[PDB]
């Protein structure tokens, strides 16, 4: 098929009693979730026999070049889908057990230290919100992804690199930093650069507001789900009637959100 | 009023049935996730609902 | 532009033209619910038992 | 126009979903067989269809 | 339909575990209002409460909180309890726990070396008493399943820091541990599942604890 | 569950050709069927212990 | 046609259950089932109707 399903359920409530009284009972609610696959991504190349007979071989180079684009597109789609989950509003039927998606802002400043302080404050707010949801015991499993700009800005903060406060964390000269608010930091170059469309489909379009979010925190198990109908494959065949050869590579998959309650995004505002 | 037992009634009912299943999956995505809430996608749902209304009117429901 | 576009046979697509989706969902053992929690203040108090007296 | 930003719009969007999912299983029965075409059940189908239009108007589609 | 009893059974226990700890804190938050009886006055002291002032700058607010804690520690020292500061415990909410780290004297190395680390979100002590973080504080005013003695007013909700002695402040009386029971109701068409317990929490020596309140929060 | 599904499908047609001619293709069409269960039928009787013992 | 006209969908075959009701000093016996019937191919059947009966 081209769909998958996952179930959802609520919680219960406690009450009190005295001798001679009867116990009361309450109902429990439930819902569902579905994802679908809609698009095939490919790349093709053709050549003639006569040209192939009078030139050095070059098929290996093109074969090697084919997969880099696939990997880049996969990573870009992953990040784009992570970013978009900052606007969900939980339905009232699951309110006690499910929450909303969050977003926090950092104000641009001429000085770099103040900008870093604002960013760290937003991250702290997010971490406190996460801790309030009984998730504080698993902060060793969360991950923080920052674009190179934010990664460079983080080293300019008055702390996180100063031995007086954060001994053994980072080094300014060597461009190194390991942790913030108890969570790891990872640098990625796959963040979107400008508004536009994507080959995957219409669910991956990005506007000006989306591009401003250059920092996100998520759980690598309970946040996203990937649905796959055809893994990446290649096949080179000859077209005997036409005197030529062809090479193809194609795949079919998609990405969707599972629990937007375990992530948040930080937004930079009033940029030049 | 809805009618059955004739070719024209069957054709109208078939069209009305087929018009509903197009709207059916859109509403679920409208509320289950935030990945498909862009302004460009709600336009398709709007046209689907507009066609569903015309189908209802034609069928006489 | 494929020559076979007008004569395709689509399995789970009904209607006058193959546009309506009637596919089947695929389900496994997945159920999302509230997060877990464990008590912490159980030992920080003096304790007395009067259960059957 | 349809909106998806706040809890006020969330309630209307949620109402539309379960308003349309009640209509969905009746149209299939209307066409697949002659078993359940009694005049007493077309009346229930009619009330569900009437409620669907009110849900659409309330949601502002 | 498919079977779904295991998830319900798990939630049943999670909810009891969540209630135990909040019932534990609600009693400590109320001891601040205790007044000793006249006949026992010379050997028994009244409970105490101290207030902190909200400020836009975070460091000044943290300083206010630290001074409020210090006042209570100094009061404790005067009752000849200063020789047992290693037995007391401090319970702080996530908000106040995050406010402490901003102070530039508990985490610095020129003062209080060896205590805490800014990047790792680590803090060890405050005024000689260790810190513990909990998320069980009441969020809104209302009644409780445990009776009228556990009602919380909009003033008890404002206390987010507490100090107490584990072995001398509270006492727990229990009559039946947690148990479960599932059974069918043959005369009807239903199956049922139940959980129950019987216990309470009381006050022994309210004069060994104090609470701090945050005022004028926006 | 409380419902089941059955599939439906159309048929094909035959043709012929002479040498040099190509082959045509045809499109098949689909549908489905669904059933549901809602009501329970029963019978019940009751007796007293005193009458049962005698 | 006994092989292509109808279909039967079942969620619980016929079963029985006998139990005592201690507080009411009585005994009960029950039998219950849950099923339905539907049309599979109306193509293979027909009906004959009498008219103008007095």
């Amino acid at each position: 098929s081209n769909q998958a399903r996952i179930d959802r359920m609520n919680t219960v409530t406690i009450k009190g009693r005295t001798p001679g009284q009867k116990l009361d009972r309450e109902s429990v609610k439930n819902d569902k979730l579905v994802i679908t696959v809609d698009t095939v991504t490919y790349a093709s190349t053709v050549m003639d026999w006569q040209d192939d007979w009078t030139s050095p071989d070059r098929w290996a180079e093109i074969g090697a070049q084919h997969g880099y684009q696939h990997a880049r597109l996969f990573d870009t789609a992953h990040l784009i889908q992570i970013i978009k989950a900052r606007k969900w509003i939980a339905p009232a039927d699951l309110k006690p057990a499910f929450f909303d998606g969050k977003e926090y802002t950092a104000a641009y400043n001429a000085d770099r230290e103040l900008f870093a302080a604002n960013i760290i404050d937003a991250h702290r707010q997010g971490i406190e919100e996460m801790v309030r949801r009984d998730l504080g015991g698993s902060l060793t499993e969360f991950i923080t992804v920052v674009s190179p700009y934010v990664f460079g800005l983080l080293l300019d903060s008055k702390k996180l690199v100063n031995v007086d406060y954060s001994a053994g964390n980072g080094n300014f000269a060597e461009r190194r930093v390991g942790m913030v608010n108890g969570v790891r930091i990872v640098e990625s170059a796959r963040f979107p650069a400008a508004a536009g469309t994507s080959p995957l489909g219409a669910a991956f379009t990005v506007d000006a507001d989306d591009v401003a979010c250059q920092m996100v925190v998520y759980h690598p198990k309970m946040t996203l789900v990937t649905v796959e109908a055809k893994p990446l494959a290649t096949n080179k065949y000859p077209d005997n009637p036409n005197f030529s050869d062809i090479l193809d590579s194609f795949t079919l998959y998609t990405v969707g959100q599972r629990r937007p309650d375990t992530s948040f995004a930080v937004k930079l505002t009033n940029l030049p | 009023a809805i009618t059955t037992g004739t070719t024209e009634a069957q054709a109208l009912n078939m069209t009305m049935r087929d018009a509903v299943l197009k709207v059916a999956p859109g509403v679920q995505q409208l509320v289950q996730n935030s990945s498909q809430l862009t302004a460009a996608e709600i336009a398709i749902i709007q046209t689907n609902i507009t066609a569903l209304k015309a189908a209802f009117t034609a069928a006489g429901a | 532009d494929t020559p076979y576009k007008a004569d395709l046979s689509r399995v789970h697509w009904a209607g006058s033209n193959s546009d309506v989706d009637i596919h089947l969902e695929i389900f496994e053992g997945d159920v999302d619910s509230g997060f877990m929690y464990n008590s912490f203040f159980r030992g920080n108090s003096s304790y007395v038992s009067v259960q059957d007296q």
